């Protein structure tokens, strides 16, 4: 009668809800209409994002010897990457600190 | 638990039987540590091929059967301990 | 008066004696300690089979042994008897490594 | 009894096991996350929306998501989320 | 009349349109991907073949493949072909 | 009757032919069963591989600003990778060439 | 009704076991079928490089007055044969030390 | 008592009497013997597999193990082993 | 048909070329002779080897394929024909 | 008087060109010919691809310049710019050739 429910998100293999982001956006009033691969294509580049900010989150918890990651490897992980600091340039993340950064002038000698 | 220093239990007159048996004459001061580094390098690149065989066999004991494996892969084949 | 033997005299001797002789010229005990401690750095609180250290202790003696002759070959070739950390920069770039 | 509140925790934790298994996290860096998903699913949508208006489109597709996207994300990060959803509404319309 | 011959021409020329849209290829460069190709699939397929025997194992799974990355890849390139193989692992068990 | 013809590349969502290389690994012999995950990892790898080359390679042709990929691209590439050289230390390249290098105590003064 | 169950080995005048290493064949998947003379062949060929490898090692221990044989006299029968040095360059042997081996400009006058 | 584990013992005993009957073996000695056929074994099995499949041939016969011996063993030693394994080969064949 | 002495027919300025390929910057006259004898051992390992293959092939003629075998049985692995 | 460059000038630029270039450094008719001089040596009427000889030659000169680098890495090692057939050997022989 009926076949067994595939989620979107699985028939395109990625780990974002297609479900969901289509839901938000026909109720984020940005268009009438969607077409069915946008939110596809939404949650992809999404999780490619989350993915590469969660490798520099993880490297930097490995540096700093810790298994969970904290604010602080945020902080660390978004300022050292240019295109991440300067798209995040004006994004201000809670306790996350600021980079070590000290002038030349400030050293002695 | 942990190691810290243990490349200088590779003393230097451990190098200098190694040298005299590669039929080194003379050994300057500068080799030791470079030689330190060149076996640690050689070592590591041996031994992460070993800890992936251990961890493929599903053991937390190294073989020597998979050091076997390894240095074969590294085609550093060692008659002496095969099975 | 004390004997000194005349430099590298002791040194071919030795040459003679270590060509000879086939057992290992590491300390056993140290080497499994730093065979441990670059494990522990791939996966920690490993057990070991004393067989895979002393396989390693072979293997590791006879891979530096070669690279000393070919460092040999590479000081005489350059007309000197006393090896360089460049010699054996220099046999590795050749080996491919 | 309370209400169901929507947050990005467990997709997020598929994607952190994926790309690190021994590797944890705090809570409030998912907070962190949230905020993330949150500020950035809404600037894309923001474009979009304005994009869909400049060319008069009433519906929204890949393509406006993609030059969305391609205008915010600088390069480098730009190609390989190009990359990334092309082959992702490739492999959906092949689905 | 000819007997058919197998080549990877259709996919690297996929997958470089892909990478680059606008980007051609000499054939004998095709040609050197073709013999690249092949060449690490057999260093893999050996791999897990004698990883299958060490084991004892008649069946070479993902574990042994990965296993042989591992081995054979060295460094970054092993770990990202770790997560875009899981990920593709994890896309056909749902599928 | 039957359910429509779909490809295991495209359940994996990937491009390269799952079963072709399963085809290859059964008649390689290499064992006598293989896992399913397997060949679909391997195709998956190969075209990792396959595609991060072929951007180095894109690369390589842009900077000499050629649109097609040359053997002379092809070895530029690999050379100049330190990862892809240990990859491919011991692999010759027809029409290659190698890289431009000149030792400094060959220049002049 | 059987005949006396007599050995391929015997049949072939040979030491090495034609049976366990026809099994090895057909277990180490080569191929799916394997020619009856091939595994008698390879037993015959790896006969008689034992016994030239055996015989030197034979002949060594009997210069060093030995009667039994050493790795020691192991590795100095096989690193002082051209063929077999050439053969077995890469392979290393355990305990079998170094040939005895001093340059020229080494020695003094 | 356990399984039983294979070795070559008693065949590698039966050569060195056969070449000499006076001298003895010490047992790691026999490990190295064991390791050194294994390791001849393989390479000669994997360069007929290799070989067979050139040919794309299904069963591996003794021609191209010719071939192979040929191929790995340097000159005369290669020479002498095409001559001892024809002789069995013809031994064999008169059963 | 006979052919007698093409090792020569590899010329000094050939040679020349390879060594500047190689950025060789200056090469002595006891070089060329000895680098023929070094291309000729190396060229009959591997004929020997294509040979090898090619009569097992039962064929006549040396293929490109058996070359690229003989390549890859040496740890001397060429990309480009048909491999 | 007529132009004439310092010697090692017209090296550098050939250097720079041929490591630029990609093209064949032997001529292709007598290293054919050399092919089937030592083929024949070994089998009698042997006829060849000529994409096989053409292989052969990549291979050869690909043996060849790997050699050349590392009988350079000798001689600069060794303190000098001009290479000595000793230099080639020490190579082969640390290879293992």
């Amino acid at each position: 009668a009926r076949a067994k429910a595939k989620t979107r998100s699985s028939r395109a293999g990625l780990q974002f809800p297609v479900g969901r982001v289509h839901r938000l956006l026909r109720k984020g009033n940005y268009s009438e209409r969607v077409g069915a691969g946008a939110p596809v294509y939404l949650a992809a580049v999404l999780e490619y994002l989350t993915a590469e900010i969660l490798e520099l989150a993880g490297n930097a918890a490995r540096d700093n010897k810790k298994t969970r990651i904290i604010p602080r490897h945020l902080q660390l992980a978004i300022r050292n990457d240019e295109e991440l600091n300067k798209l995040l340039g004006r994004v201000t993340i809670a306790q996350g600190g600021v980079l070590p950064n000290i002038q030349a002038v400030l050293l002695p000698k | 638990k942990v190691l810290r220093d243990n490349i200088q239990g590779i003393t230097k007159p451990a190098i200098r039987r190694l040298a005299r048996r590669g039929g080194v004459k003379r050994i300057s001061g500068l080799i030791y540590e470079e030689t330190r580094g060149v076996l640690k390098v050689f070592l590591e690149n041996v031994i992460r091929d070993a800890v992936t065989y251990t961890e493929h066999a599903k053991r937390k004991t190294v073989t020597a059967m998979d050091v076997v494996y390894a240095l074969k892969r590294q085609g550093r084949t060692l008659y002496g301990f095969g099975g | 008066k004390p004997h000194r033997y005349r430099p590298g005299t002791v040194a071919l001797r030795e040459i003679r004696r270590y060509q000879k002789s086939t057992e290992l010229l590491i300390r056993k005990l140290p080497f499994q300690r730093l065979v441990r401690e670059i494990a522990q750095d791939f996966k920690t609180d490993l057990r070991f089979q004393s067989s895979a250290v002393m396989a390693l202790q072979e293997a590791s003696e006879a891979y530096l042994v070669g690279l000393f002759e070919d460092t040999n070959l590479a000081a005489i070739h350059a007309k000197r008897v006393t090896i360089m950390p460049k010699d054996i920069q220099l046999a590795r770039r050749i080996r491919g490594e | 009894k309370r209400s169901r509140k929507e947050s990005y925790s467990v997709y997020v934790y598929k994607v952190l096991k994926q790309v690190h298994p021994d590797t944890g996290i705090s809570s409030k860096a998912m907070g962190i996350m949230n905020s993330f998903v949150n500020d950035i699913f809404e600037r894309i949508a923001g474009e979009a929306s304005r994009l869909a208006h400049y060319n008069k489109r009433s519906t929204i597709t890949s393509r406006e998501i993609q030059t969305a996207v391609r205008l915010l994300l600088p390069g480098e990060l730009a190609k390989h989320a190009v990359s990334e959803g092309t082959k992702a509404v490739t492999k959906y319309t092949s689905a």
